[PDB]
DNA sequence: GTATGAAAAAAAAAATCGCATCCCGGTGCCGAGGCCGCTCAATTGGTCGTAGACAGCTCTAGCACCGCTTAAACGCACGTACGCGCTGT
């Protein structure tokens, strides 16, 4: 019975994300996301298609900025997982939060 | 040569808010510097809100958006205020 | 509750892009957290700009105003 | 004065003249230069009236720049509209990270 | 043409309106618009250059945006001056911290 | 429709001098383009700035040349410089 | 003779400097550091007293933020002494070396 | 060589007011360069200010518009 | 492989001590607070032109329909590497 050792399919999973540029997050639940939290600050408010995409790009840019930092500030700590308390520091660093 | 200030502006206000209290130069270049920030924040911004909507007119309205854009909520809120409160009471001075 | 149409395996993509080999359960959410408070941040002044031009429909455009606002300029939707 | 009609202090001429000469925009509606000059004011005095306080928490009469410092790194929102600014004899915040403190 | 005079591509005569029309100052010198057109087009062809040639290793005739990042990702300078600056359909550099492979 | 410039044209050109068997994704285009109109916008402001520092009402080629020493690093910069000096220098004797 | 333990003074040192708001560098070696550093891109300057001052307060501000980050990065890896790999980590996320 | 003149004891100041309890010997020397990395990168435009103004004599206005730029934004010396 | 009970070891607590910050008054000086002349920039109010305010036409493209095919998402659990905490140089 074949298995591939806990990592080595992340491993190829990075080599192969880091390689593409095609977005991550399923268009739609993004969309739908999106007009919630607009409807908090207008309501029955449209979106030009792309608006929506602009939006989505700049998210998961913004996001695999972050896991970049994160990650170091994981390894920094000898570790190989991030936890929540990485990015809290990230960010405090960034000048996101206090 | 004459270098113009904002500090006797500063002064008034400071006795309107807490009369028996003073300044040091040091403190009234800081708030000096700290108005001449946000103004260049707020003109700048509502200067891209016209270019953005094709006006060559920045009115009061420029400016509260622009206020929207840059103070922090709460602060906003109070800002917007005391600017429609000005604007109100000025247009209805003649 | 969109929140949760970010799904775990899609967050695990973009960790994957930036470089991440393992991920906490707790990861997860403290990212959704993190993303809601981003877009929120975003769309405010998104919307603001929007309300400004006296338009009911938000276009790319002040997406990409507000984008460069926040200090997180956008090329490729007309800067 | 156009200041005292709009019930101001800060300068509404002033900054009418400064946003014309400003290249901001070939025109100014001449609200916009009131509706400023109150903003400016506004947050002069919320930021005197805070400092103003740290000043009486140090008996001293006169406010220098570390009671402003003191002032607006406390007070949440001032902090985050000045973010990026560097504050001449500021000081700052006494605070030390738990885990270096002993026992 | 004045971008025939100056051996330019990019626009003089219209880098000298947007000038004008932009509220940046209230007169223009003549030489200013001839100068910026001509950086912009360096910068301009300093990435499309680069581009160019990483087009020609994904064996590929046209440039899409991937190669404009791989272009300015990997120069020092451009990196430095885009720090900032999103790029659509980007993606990243292949960068994966040694620490995490195995041994 | 509504008449909305670009520089596409120009990046075009610009493109067959440097690699002619060589073309672009509109995508690209789109990002060259924001690309151009960011530097513009970084370097008048800068220019305006240096303008109202020194109460001068014209930016003149001068005034252009010293943001760029301020925005551009350092050997992009030079390069900018030269480019710049050189098609003035080149317009002016041209008449 | 009577010793404070390694660290008792530290930590008076930091409540001392905390509180005080004056620059911490002696003022000339760093008005003769300033211009060592402005002769490299024009001799024969000059600079006003308070140019130079203005210069100091940023730099001291701007440290003793850096260190501010950098006790946090060292404080993430359960160390309580700060490093250079504290500092160069600060930088990293704060986007001033790649 | 003045960078030396930024003495060990003076940078332990600056990193106690940044709430630092130990500081390793290595450090003394990083700072050094990150201070000299700082007062370079301003400077340059500074005096990038100055020459401008053709001007032999820095202002105060020349740093505070440079580590304006370098979003540094300096209060107490006017601008 | 898991609950009894008494000497190693490691931490708490409490009396000398001495050391360094905190609060009082008392001394000196220095730069904040208000007086003058002086100027420049604000008010006043008409001269003129243009922005935008206003109502309407084009068409755009953003919202809602459908039902199939599909990969992505959800979930389980099995077991190995990654964490985490202890000790000791
Ligand atoms: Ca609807
Ligand atoms: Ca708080």
């Amino acid at each position: 019975p074949h298995r591939y050792r806990p990592g080595t399919v992340a491993l190829r999973e990075i080599r192969r994300y880091q390689k593409s540029t095609e977005l991550l997050i399923r268009k739609l639940p993004f969309q739908r996301l999106v007009r919630e939290i607009a409807q908090d600050f207008k309501t029955d408010l449209r979106f030009q298609s792309s608006a929506v995409m602009a939006l989505q790009e700049a998210c998961e840019a913004y996001l695999v900025g972050l896991f970049e930092d994160t990650n170091l500030c994981a390894i920094h700590a000898k570790r190989v997982t991030i936890m929540p308390k990485d990015i809290q520091l990230a960010r405090r660093i960034r000048g996101e939060r206090a | 040569s004459r270098k113009e200030s904002y500090s006797i502006y500063v002064y008034k206000v400071l006795k309107q808010v807490h009369p028996d209290t003073g300044i040091s130069s040091k403190a009234m270049g800081i708030m000096n510097s700290f108005v001449n920030d946000i103004f260049e924040r707020i003109a700048g911004e509502a200067s891209r809100l016209a270019h953005y909507n094709k006006r060559s007119t920045i009115t009061s309205r420029e400016i509260q958006t622009a206020v929207r854009l840059l103070l922090p909520g709460e602060l906003a809120k109070h800002a917007v205020s005391e600017g429609t409160k000005a604007v109100t009471k000025y247009t209805s001075a003649k | 509750d969109n929140i949760q149409g970010i799904t775990k395996p899609a967050i695990r993509r973009l960790a994957r892009r930036g470089g991440v080999k393992r991920i906490s359960g707790l990861i997860y959410e403290e990212t959704r957290g993190v993303l809601k408070v981003f877009l929120e941040n975003v769309i405010r002044d998104a919307v603001t700009y929007t309300e400004h031009a006296k338009r009911k429909t938000v276009t790319a455009m002040d997406v990409v105003y507000a984008l460069k606002r926040q200090g997180r300029t956008l090329y490729g939707f007309g800067g | 004065t156009r200041s005292s009609r709009a019930g101001l202090q800060f300068p509404v001429g002033r900054v009418h003249r400064l946003l014309r000469k400003g290249n901001y925009s070939e025109r100014v509606g001449a609200g916009a230069p009131v509706y400023l000059a109150a903003v400016l004011e506004y947050l002069t005095a919320e930021i005197l009236e805070l400092a103003g306080n740290a000043a009486r928490d140090n008996k001293k009469t006169r406010i220098i720049p570390r009671h402003l410092q003191l002032a607006i790194r406390n007070d949440e929102e001032l902090n985050k509209l000045l973010g990026r600014v560097t504050i001449a004899q500021g000081g700052v915040l006494p605070n030390i990270q738990a885990v270096l403190l002993p026992k």
